[PDB]
């Protein structure tokens, strides 16, 4: 996951 | 609010 | 990677948090709402922007682009801040400032 | 947005671009009135960043855009950076946006409003179109  | 003057087209 | 010069849009469905947990497990909290897994995805650089739903003729901010797949997979749901959980704080902040 | 399409110019008039001092677009946001923008807390906006309203094509110099300074960043103190929960920040603008054909506010829901799973909504932005 990653910040968008 | 929420009512664009230029209507979106999807 | 490709960054666009021109503003993009996509239509996509809201998920339930219960169903979103099948993808993301306990990462999904009540103040999140998932959307997508539908052939589109929000991605890096979209963060902070709107997820809007049209209700009674007006676009309403339902989500704020937050996080999701590190590859922006179009088969995985995106995760958005759930504005209904946050709007009282918005109103309090505006009123106090 | 991956596998979206180009918007009609000006048709999402609350959409703003958050740019750093080097002019780099790093996040979106939404105008909720002439003085305030809603964005994500994890975007890490500071008072050195700029809100750009009225934009469509970031490669064009011919659009009448508004570059708006930020007076104060109000990160929701329920924000949890470890879980990215309660991911919302308000930006109070130093000078009001001037609403127009291409610059105006999004509506906010009531806390009790219901947006059902299965409803089709729209998201917008200048994020990557391909990872």
């Amino acid at each position: 996951s990653w910040p968008w | 609010c929420g009512v664009p003057a230029i209507q979106p087209v999807l | 990677a490709n960054t666009p010069d021109r503003l993009q849009q996509a239509s996509l469905p809201l998920l339930s948090n219960t169903n979103c947990k099948k993808y993301w497990g306990t990462k999904i909290k009540d103040a999140m709402i998932c959307a997508g897994a539908s052939g589109v995805s929000s991605c890096m650089g979209d963060s902070g922007g709107p997820l809007v739903c049209k209700k009674n003729g007006a676009w309403t901010l339902v989500g704020i682009v937050s996080w999701g797949s590190s590859t922006c997979s179009t088969s995985t749901p995106g995760v958005y801040a759930r504005v209904t959980a946050l709007v009282n704080w918005v109103q309090q902040t505006l009123a106090a400032n | 947005i991956v596998n979206g399409e180009e918007a009609v110019p000006g048709s999402w008039p609350w959409q703003v671009s958050l740019q750093d001092k080097t002019g780099f677009h790093f996040c979106g946001g939404s105008l909720i009135n002439e003085n305030w923008v809603v964005t994500a807390a994890h975007c890490g906006v500071t008072t050195s960043d700029v809100v750009v309203a009225g934009e469509f094509d970031q490669g064009s110099s011919s659009e009448k855009i508004q570059k708006l300074k930020i007076a104060k960043v109000f990160k929701n103190s329920k924000y949890n950076s470890l879980t990215i929960n309660n991911d919302i920040t308000l930006l109070k603008l130093s000078t009001a946006a001037s609403f127009s054909q291409t610059v105006s506010a999004v509506c906010l829901p009531s806390a009790s409003d219901d947006f059902a799973a299965g409803t089709t909504c729209v998201t917008t932005g200048w994020g990557l179109t391909r990872y």
